């Protein structure tokens, strides 16, 4: 048997249902989530990290001049400096006084610590959504197994069928642009691999970790050494990536709604709360038992004894039944004005049960049915005394869960009262004009 | 921080984040006199309950000012075919229960 | 790279190759390759055949 229906998207909170196959028993289901990932399709674009400029040795004509040519390398410089005279240890190096020469080439690749800490730049574009679902019904156990949120697929757990909704919504925390550095993800633009301001974030921009070539401006230029010291200074703009470091805000996962925690290692986003996941499950034919096989209940009265306003479970309701036999059946609220918090009761000849039920209404006015029939139940609820609790809400609060009884006795003496006022004054006009046409004649 | 029952969370140095929930505790009395039932909502909704009030006592207003504009002209109505000719007999029905005016003469 | 941020030097020139006018692609959202040749199909999704 197939069993079509709607269930929100929210983790902690069983959806239950009672399948209603004809000449059968009724069966209890519930469908619990524990997971829900979206998992949006990534490509690497390239890496930053902080650099090292290299300096290999000048050479140090003692008179003479000696020219570079251009070298293949990120950021390559070249400048001669003339007429040195330097000092080494042991005298001084050159002899030919005042016509010298120094190289002094500078290059910039690529640091040690770029294998460990780096920024990893990626577009992202939709992809797939998966959850995992538990599963039970009737006396089966629990079952659980992960599935995807597609229509299309079906994924058998115990000997049922389940085929998990799309979801109503196509929202996702990332933008179309992110960077993964390190344990945490941030949503940024990039310079796009050809630019870079030398100072911000892309001074240093890889394709791969181990690529070969290399972008990398850092507005390296050589300084003159002084007073015949052999070495080669210079100075440049300190790091992009160090100074991004310091002055990045918060990542997406402080930032992102719904309470989407971010996960890392397939780039998901987990355990968001939004729209609705549809449901359809094919349960065994095998586990519906004939309805003849059942006990029959007859002559239900319920009343409710405590409830309150709480998010756990704060009511308590009593009904007294008569039945013919001795056996088990599912209880049930169909209305959204309560969840049940039991799911089957032991029944006896002509005993009472008690059940535990949670509501946001001040008077519930739902209905529960319990061996294929139905009892109504009425009642009324307090306010809790705590402010802040550390749970999510069982229930649903709807658009009339606040007005009380008294509340709506104003409603209507405000409405009634004054539009039956105009309506004294329409029949006044309608009644005055019958006595002056009856004047005419 | 103000906490709704959508939910906050909060991380505070290096511990664990932490969620909580805000309940419908409030202050006020809904099973009561007209001031216990306004300050009991005003205290759960103070963005609804403070225009419904205002919208309330306009429709009021209107209808009131549409009323005596109604009954009003129908009083005008009973007095002009009555006090032109001052020798008709007024009738024991128009003096008192229909319109305001009495008999005289 | 056509897009009108990332230089090239050609020589001793550089050239910034601006983005297209228009961003027609002739694929669809599910494509199928067989061998050398590719079909605009769609997809029985790995559960449904």
């Amino acid at each position: 048997y197939e069993h079509t229906a709607v269930m929100p998207n929210k983790v902690g909170i069983p959806y239950k249902a009672l399948v209603e196959r004809p000449g059968y028993a009724p069966v209890h289901l519930q469908i619990q989530l524990v997971n829900t990932r979206i998992i949006p399709s990534t490509n690497l674009e390239y890496i930053t990290c902080k650099y090292k400029t290299k300096v290999p040795s000048p050479v140090v004509k003692c008179c003479g001049a000696t020219q570079c040519t251009s070298k293949p390398h990120p950021d390559y410089q070249c400048q001669v400096f003339s007429g040195v005279y330097p000092f080494m240890w042991g005298g001084a190096y050159c002899f030919c006084d005042t016509e010298n020469t120094q190289m002094s080439e500078a290059y910039v690749e690529r640091s040690e610590e770029c294998s460990i800490d780096h920024a990893k730049a990626y577009k992202v574009h939709t992809g797939t959504v998966q959850a995992m679902v538990n599963i039970t019904y009737g006396s089966v156990s629990w079952r659980s197994a992960d599935v995807y949120v597609n229509g299309e697929t079906p994924a058998k757990i115990g000997d049922a069928k389940l085929i998990i909704g799309p979801l109503s919504s196509a929202w996702s925390p990332f933008d179309n642009k992110v960077v993964v550095y390190g344990h945490e993800v941030y949503n940024y633009d990039f310079p796009e691999y050809g630019t870079g301001k030398a100072g911000s974030f892309g001074d240093l921009q890889s394709r791969t970790s181990t690529s070969n070539d290399l972008y990398a401006n850092t507005n390296l230029k050589l300084q003159r050494p002084q007073a015949g010291i052999v070495h080669t200074p210079f100075t440049q703009v300190p790091s992009g990536f160090e100074r991004w470091k310091k002055d990045k805000g918060a990542p997406l996962n402080d930032v992102a709604p719904f309470g989407c925690s971010i996960a890392l290692e397939p780039l998901r986003a987990e355990n968001c709360a939004v729209g609705s996941i549809p449901i359809s499950i094919d349960i065994p034919d095998a586990a519906f038992t004939r309805i003849s096989e059942t006990p029959t209940v007859s002559d239900l009265e319920c009343k409710i004894t405590e409830c309150t306003y709480a998010f756990d479970f704060g009511g308590i309701a009593t009904v007294a039944y008569k039945s013919s036999k001795a056996g088990n059946c599912p209880i049930h609220s169909p209305s959204g004005v309560a969840v049940i918090k039991e799911n089957d009761v032991t029944l006896a000849e002509s005993g009472s049960f008690t059940f535990h039920f949670s509501t946001a209404n001040i008077h519930p006015a739902f209905k529960l049915q319990v061996c294929t029939s139905a009892v109504t139940c009425k009642g009324d609820c307090k306010p809790p005394k705590d402010h802040i609790v550390d749970y999510p809400a069982q229930h649903t609060e709807s658009f009339t869960s606040a007005i009380s009884a008294t509340a709506w006795s104003w409603i209507k003496v405000l409405v009634g009262g004054t539009s039956a006022f105009i309506v004294l004054g329409l029949i006044a006009t309608a009644v005055v004009a019958l006595v002056l046409f009856f004047h005419r004649h | 921080f103000t906490v709704t029952g959508e939910g906050l969370e909060y991380t505070w140095g290096n511990h664990p984040p932490k969620r909580v929930w805000a309940q419908e505790s409030g202050e006020g009395n809904p099973h009561g006199w007209p001031h216990e039932v306004v300050v009991y909502y005003y205290n759960r909704y103070p963005l609804t309950t403070i225009i419904g009030l205002c919208t309330c006592v306009a429709i009021i207003m209107v209808s009131c000012v549409t009323s005596v504009w109604l009954l009003c002209r129908t009083r005008n109505l009973c007095i002009t075919p009555y006090k032109l000719a001052p020798n008709a007999q007024v009738p024991i029905l128009l003096a008192l229960l229909c319109c305001i005016k009495p008999t005289r003469a």
